[PDB]
């Protein structure tokens, strides 16, 4: 199992110190180097730098000043840390994996990433709301049930359906940034109509950003 | 440092189809290019190294060549859950450089929204707030106009809109407009309605309660 | 279950060409151009078996010229130098006194040429080492082995040197009797 | 005298150290699936690293895999009595190097070599020099199976005809525990066990 781990705050106040561990199992940080790649929401990809498995350290020179890269061998872990972050360094944060001390060794095995947000606002947890089914969300022989998770800081929320056991159906929409400055966003499931009554839906949304655990219980309405 | 352009921006193609995605380099890049496909929420992955070496784990309908100066990325028969953004990318020299990405959607048939209204909960509205949701199930294409009207007349400024990417089966996506309002501002009005204008729907379909 | 490829190759400008049979990533045999004979890869196998070369090197022929029809309708497009992968390996696990082999095992590489030299306490071995063939994989670059038969000491320390196109500099490999375990 | 036979190149269609370098591979590929009962004849060629043109044995004639081969598939589609070759070469050529070479390829048997080890705990049970590569190897903790703390190298080809593999196991040995590996293999008429002896 080759697997690369990102892991860090989330959360960061402008011109402070970014702080991620890349922690990497199935392979050795002695016969392998790692790069750290950064993408901002919507945009590109973006090359931060590598650490080779002897050791050697090469940064972008937009960032030459901000960037530093280390490596615990015994941990199985890298560390890469930004100084006086700004609002562009807001980027889902990549640790990807490569062949010896040489440039021309291709990238193999992305990590999934981690989302830093820099911002100088404080957290806050999701309110769960059920997005009841009525006559009106019912066509007819299908009806709709939701939940929407509002007025939280910072992304992500994830939203699962009976801790798993519902997954034909799901969509959980991309938040939307409110103007009050918090996010919001909507998971509905489609489910047979018949099938109300007798079968319990329950939404689980973690917000482990700001440690919050909500399962909420989506019931029938009548309006 | 080293530039890539890469063309086209967006590409639409059907199931079967034959699509070729190229990357222009500034300098010489010696063969050392590498073609990622990151699907949405997901990181990208390896698809093809050294301008034509396929990876382990990468289908052999995706093939990598030179068209002369410009390199090539071919997927000869396409499939519905190939939807997502390619990358080129050089690692001839430092820094490696991607491209900006294209955006490769499915095309298929026309297919109508399901119109869903959720009204606000009981929770909330005793919290202060209201929000009601207009749900548009699995449509294609993405456009779709999405009103409020509230008795009647049309509402602008306080709805959002957020769209599902592409389903990677039936190559739909989906719409969820919310409308906020404040409680006061909610329990002013009776009739509540989101009105769905769509390429799939002959006339526009319009679904609602009263408060 | 099984896969046997008869794998051939040519590369110009250094005009080397190379036939050969595998079994399941074995080479069985392998034509020499030099020479104009089959080289079974274990000595017991053409004893088993036997293979005319000259209709091999007839094929090798062909290649070249095939070679020179991609070469024009490629527009003169190079090959990637893709740098090869270098670990050294040990027959046995090593006691100290008692016969073992290095073998450095080279991986995931293209153009198949390769300057590989064996160093005792960075001396160079150029007697008594054995190589196999540039093995053909199936991402349809190349692999190589090297043996260098040995007896382990405490105070000898050796190094596999590759040298490729894909590398600015010659790739070193170190391998002592102590710390003989770097496989994670 | 059992002979090799060889599949011959096809001859294509006409459209010193820092130097460019061009390659071109040709692959005849035989895919053996129960013995000599499903047989796939495969007959492939590339340019550098990548295929232009291949003959596939359940689809029946050369197709271009890059556009490059176009002109070449087209002209050797254009020969039907090339094409029956290509097609007879599965019985003709795949069986028949199947068939002289069995004796000492497919039922090639060596005894493997065990030993056991601990390391920088670790227990380490390295197998070597063994053929062909279905092997199997268990780590009995106290005549418990563990399944959690093994970690295999895999198989590592050596080129002598030769297989080895390094299965280590994390664990906490403390006072007298008794530790077992166990090796599978076909070389093997019964399953081969050695003990560390705390
Ligand atoms: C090997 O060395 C020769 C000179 O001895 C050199 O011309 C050749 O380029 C080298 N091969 C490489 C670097 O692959
Ligand atoms: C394999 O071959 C044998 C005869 O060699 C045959 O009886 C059998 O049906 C074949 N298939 C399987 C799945 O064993």
């Amino acid at each position: 199992q080759v697997q690369l781990q990102e892991s860090g705050p989330g959360l960061v106040k402008p011109s402070e110190t970014l702080s991620l561990t890349c922690t990497v199992s199935g392979f050795s940080l002695t016969s392998y180097g790692v790069h750290w790649i950064r993408q901002p929401p919507g945009k590109g990809l973006e090359w931060i730098g590598v650490i080779w498995a002897g050791g050697s350290i090469n940064y972008n020179s937009a960032l030459m000043s901000r960037v530093t890269i280390s490596k615990d061998t015994s941990k199985n872990q890298v560390s890469l840390k930004l100084s006086s972050v700004t609002a562009a360094d807001t980027a889902v944060y990549y640790c990807a994996r490569a062949y010896g001390d040489y440039v021309h060794y291709a990238m193999d095995y992305w990590g999934q990433g981690t989302l830093v947000t820099v911002s100088s606002a404080s957290t806050k947890g999701p309110s769960v709301f059920p997005l009841a089914p009525s006559s009106k969300s019912t066509s007819g022989g299908t009806a709709a049930l939701g939940c929407l998770v509002k007025d939280y800081f910072p992304e992500p929320v994830t939203v699962s359906w009976n801790s798993g056991a519902l997954t034909s159906g799901v969509h959980t929409f991309p938040a939307v940034l409110q103007s009050s400055g918090l996010y919001s966003l909507s998971s509905v499931v489609t489910v047979p109509s018949s099938s109300l009554g007798t079968q319990t839906y329950i939404c689980n949304v973690n917000h482990k950003p700001s440690n919050t655990k909500v399962d909420k219980k989506v019931e029938p309405k009548s309006c | 440092d080293i530039q890539m352009t890469q063309s086209p921006s967006s590409l639409s193609a059907s199931v079967g189809d034959r699509v070729t995605i190229t990357c222009r380099a500034s300098q010489e890049i010696s063969g050392y290019l590498t073609w990622l496909q990151q699907k949405p929420g997901k990181a990208p992955k390896l698809l093809i190294y050294a301008a034509s070496t396929l990876d382990s784990g990468v289908p052999k309908r995706f093939s990598g060549s030179r068209s002369g100066t410009d390199f090539t990325l071919t997927i000869s028969s396409l499939q519905p859950e190939d939807f997502a953004t390619y990358y080129c990318l050089q690692y001839t020299n430092y820094p490696l450089t991607f491209g900006q990405g294209t955006k490769l959607e499915i095309k298929r048939t026309v297919a109508a929204p399901s119109v869903f209204i959720f009204p606000p909960s009981d929770e909330q509205l005793k919290s202060g707030t209201a929000s009601v949701v207009c749900l548009l199930n699995n449509f294609y294409p993405r456009e779709a106009k999405v009103q409020w009207k509230v008795d009647n007349a049309l509402q602008s400024g306080n709805s959002q809109e957020s769209v599902t990417e592409q389903d990677s089966k039936d190559s739909t996506y989906s719409l969820s407009s919310t409308l906020t309002l404040s409680k006061a501002d909610y329990e002013k009005h009776k009739v509540y309605a989101c009105e769905v204008t769509h390429q799939g729907l002959s006339s526009p379909v319009t679904k609602s309660f009263n408060r | 279950e099984h896969v046997i490829i008869q794998a051939e190759f040519y590369l110009n400008p250094d005009q080397s060409g190379e036939f050969m049979f595998d079994f399941d990533g074995d080479e069985i045999f392998h034509v020499d151009m030099a020479k104009k004979e089959t080289v079974w890869r274990l000595e017991e196998f053409g004893r088993f078996a036997s293979f005319e070369a000259q209709g091999a090197l007839a094929n090798i022929a062909v290649d070249k010229a095939n070679l020179e029809i991609m070469t024009k309708r490629s527009n003169y497009t190079p090959i990637t130098n893709v740098p090869p992968e270098v670990t050294v390996l040990t027959n046995s696990p090593v006691e100290l006194r008692e016969p073992n082999v290095l073998i450095c095992f080279i991986d995931k590489f293209t153009p198949p040429v390769v300057n590989v030299t064996w160093l005792r306490n960075g001396k160079p071995v150029t007697t008594g080492v054995s190589e196999t063939v540039f093995l053909p994989r199936e991402d349809h670059l190349f692999r190589k082995f090297h043996y260098l038969p040995f007896l382990p000491s405490t105070e000898d320390v050796y190094d596999c040197r590759v040298e490729h196109w894909g590398l600015d500099e010659p790739l070193l490999k170190h391998w002592e009797f102590d710390t003989s375990g770097e496989n994670l | 005298a059992p002979k090799y036979v060889k599949q011959n190149t096809l001859k294509l269609a006409t459209s010193g150290d820092t130097r460019p370098r061009f390659l071109e591979q040709v692959k005849h590929e035989c895919h053996f699936f129960n013995g000599t009962e499903r047989v796939r004849f495969l007959d492939r060629y590339f340019y550098h690293q990548e295929e232009y043109v291949r003959f596939d044995s359940d689809v029946g004639e050369y197709r271009a895999v890059t556009e490059l081969g176009r002109p070449d598939a087209e002209y050797w589609n254009s020969q039907k009595d090339l094409l029956e070759q290509k097609r007879a070469a599965v019985d003709t050529y795949c069986r028949h190097n199947y068939g002289v070479g069995e004796s000492f390829t497919v039922q090639r048997r060596v005894y493997p070599e065990v030993t056991v080890y601990p390391a920088k705990n670790l227990l380490v049970c390295s197998v070597n020099g063994f053929y062909p590569g279905s092997i199997e190897v268990r780590w009995f903790r106290n005549g418990q199976e563990e399944k959690t703390g093994v970690v295999s190298t895999g198989l590592i080809q050596n080129g002598d005809w030769t297989f080895q593999t390094l299965v280590m196991l994390e664990t906490v040995p403390r006072s007298g525990e008794v530790y077992t590996c166990q090796v599978e293999h076909p070389s093997l008429t019964s399953p081969l066990t050695v003990e560390w002896r705390a």
